[PDB]
RNA sequence: GUGGGAGAGGGUGGUGGAAUUCCCGGAGUAGCGGUGAAAUGCGCAGAUACCGGGAGGAACGCCGAUGGCGAAGGCAGCCACCUGGUCCACCCGUGACGCUGAGGCGCGAAAGCGUGGGGAGCAAACCGGAUUAGAUACCCGGGUAGUCCACGCCCUAAACGAUGCGCGCUAGGUCUCUGGGUCUCCUGGGGGCCGAAGCUAACGCGUUAAGCGCGCCGCCUGGGGAGUACGGCCGCAAGGC
């Protein structure tokens, strides 16, 4: 039940190209994680959901999966 | 849209000394080229209304200190005027 | 007469009705069934026993057709929901996924008045 | 002039004379349009998220520019006619803010 | 002025995915929908559920907050361009250039009008279905204007913090957005909650006053009659003041 940026490189925010970290910031769904998991600040949080939208934009960050078990 | 040494330029020629960058001439320069920037943009969008407002503003402290540079010495008004093809 | 024999099971649930259908893995689908189709007719179709009668029809009819191994879609809620997944369960079938498909759309249409 | 990065996805089907050549085509554009390059990041095959023109995947490039900012829009458009361009992005160049840096 | 910020402030073009509807195609039957339960409705001219493809409109999930921006109305996909406001630091320039503002002029949610487009979902009016004193109102099924866009009118509202704008002064505490610092914290602007003094009819307000003060504008002077009548002005009208 732990953070995000917690256990995380010392990285781009400002990354639509960077994959490899920002699967990290989303659900199994796609959705974007709030910041009570990302452990992220207001500002930290609003770049980190652009970066999402333009990376998503781009194909590569999903819009959405499906939710596994349940 | 206006950047550095464009509005360098501009206090260049209007500075009544050298590095004054503040006085009645430089700000009513320095904004009368600011209002004929944006009442170009707004002679297109027009149905921008927003920036509008703020031109309204704008003109406002233009005459505000034009009235006040008037009072103070009419030759440098006039001279303000000559200059920038106003009232 | 068929061959499939491992195949894609989607339930789908609404407040009134619960409706299966089992499909080849290329998604063309195979039999099917629903509250109204096993016996019930009126509100009664939104139970979960139905879901469940349901939900046993429709793999009996797989097992007609060859059915074996399947990986089960979820769309919608509802009651009983849980009851065509529990009676998909120990039916027979052995099942291997349970995924949740409910479509929500990311807000572009309006609803009608009862639901907002 | 400012900044930018232009994001380039092409179907990934192509044989070389093809791709070599939209990749000239996309050259001459950037050219005419008045755009200037700097860097370029070609990173090719990735997987893509979801299926963008029936496809599973596409072939990426990045374009570091500086160019007249009047006409990024059309250079856009320009860009993006060309059929086998499955989608372009071009976007102003922010500096590279980190946090938990 | 220089240097820095944050932001659904505004305008124009472009573009992305989910969903709904519809059209084509495959597989596939006997129902589906819907309710408190029903029925109308749709379905053997093959529906529903499922897969693939297409067409088109409208709105932007998660992020999102008890957040931000705006003078107000209001503003949420992403990109680009075109713009407005505003905060901070440096203490550089001018030298009272200030505040308010009758009238004017502008803006002004929704609904409404005109002329053109557009029209997927919803949907006044309307057409139908069971509730069952009874709809013909609440529930269900259709459905037109309209909601959408361009240009032009309309000018209202619980247009609300029911709290006009500016400035100075008067304990703190706590959560928070955004700047600067030598960053157990302090300093500047925003947004909240408790609460000194004080205020208040009470409720409450209390450095985001409803406290202490000064300037200026608007407004008030039992209830019904009545936002009526008469008159003017505005408006294509509806109707407004
Ligand atoms: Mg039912
Ligand atoms: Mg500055
Ligand atoms: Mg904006
Ligand atoms: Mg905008
Ligand atoms: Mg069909
Ligand atoms: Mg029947
Ligand atoms: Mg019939
Ligand atoms: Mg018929
Ligand atoms: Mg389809
Ligand atoms: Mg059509
Ligand atoms: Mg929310
Ligand atoms: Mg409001
Ligand atoms: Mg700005
Ligand atoms: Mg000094
Ligand atoms: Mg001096
Ligand atoms: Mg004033
Ligand atoms: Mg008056
Ligand atoms: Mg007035
Ligand atoms: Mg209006
Ligand atoms: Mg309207
Ligand atoms: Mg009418
Ligand atoms: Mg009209
Ligand atoms: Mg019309
Ligand atoms: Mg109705
Ligand atoms: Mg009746
Ligand atoms: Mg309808
Ligand atoms: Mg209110
Ligand atoms: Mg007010
Ligand atoms: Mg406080
Ligand atoms: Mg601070
Ligand atoms: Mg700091
Ligand atoms: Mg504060
Ligand atoms: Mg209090
Ligand atoms: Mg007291
Ligand atoms: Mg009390
Ligand atoms: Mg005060
Ligand atoms: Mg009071
Ligand atoms: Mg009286
Ligand atoms: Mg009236
Ligand atoms: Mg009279
Ligand atoms: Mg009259
Ligand atoms: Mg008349
Ligand atoms: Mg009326």
């Amino acid at each position: 039940k732990a953070k995000v940026k917690a256990t995380l490189g010392e990285f781009d925010l400002r990354d639509y190209r960077n994959v490899e970290v920002l699967k990290r910031f989303l659900s199994e769904t796609g959705k974007i994680l709030p910041r009570r998991r990302t452990g992220l600040s207001a500002k930290e949080q609003r770049i980190l959901a652009k970066t999402i939208k333009r990376a998503r934009i781009l194909g590569l960050l999903p819009f959405t999966e499906k939710l596994v078990r349940k | 849209p206006i950047t550095k040494e464009e509005k360098q330029k501009v206090i260049q020629e209007f500075a009544r000394f050298p590095g004054d960058t503040g006085s009645t001439e430089v700000q009513v320069a320095l904004l009368t080229l600011r209002i004929n920037r944006l009442s170009e943009h707004l002679k297109v969008h027009k149905k921008d209304h927003h920036s509008h407002r703020g031109l309204l503003m704008m003109v406002g402290q233009r005459r505000r200190l034009l009235r006040y540079l008037q009072r103070e010495d009419p030759e440098r008004y006039r001279a303000l005027i000559e200059k920038l093809g106003i009232r | 007469k068929r061959q499939v024999a491992s195949g894609r099971a989607y339930i789908h649930a609404s407040y009134n009705n619960t409706i299966v259908t089992i499909t080849d893995p290329d998604g063309n689908p195979i039999t099917w069934s629903s509250g109204g189709v096993i016996g019930y007719k009126g509100s009664r179709k939104g139970t979960p026993y139905a879901a469940q009668l349901a939900a046993l029809d429709a793999a009996k009819k797989a097992m007609a057709y060859g059915m074996q191994s399947v990986d089960v879609i979820v769309r919608g809620t509802g009651a009983g929901r849980e009851q065509a997944i529990r009676a998909l369960q120990a039916s027979g079938l052995q099942v291997k996924s349970i995924v949740d498909d409910t479509p929500v759309p990311h807000n572009g249409c309006r609803p009608k008045k009862k639901f907002r | 002039m400012r900044r930018y990065e232009v994001n380039i996805v092409l179907n990934p089907n192509l044989d070389q004379s093809q791709l070599a050549l939209e990749k000239e085509i996309i050259q001459r554009a950037l050219e005419n349009y008045g755009a200037r390059v700097e860097k370029v990041e070609e990173l090719g095959l990735r997987r893509l998220a979801y299926p963008i023109a029936k496809d599973p995947q596409g072939y990426f490039l990045w374009y570091q520019v500086e160019m007249p900012e009047d006409r990024v829009n059309d250079l856009a458009r320009e860009l993006r006619i060309r059929d086998n361009v499955r989608r372009v992005m071009v976007v102003k160049s922010q500096e590279p803010f980190l946090a938990n840096a």
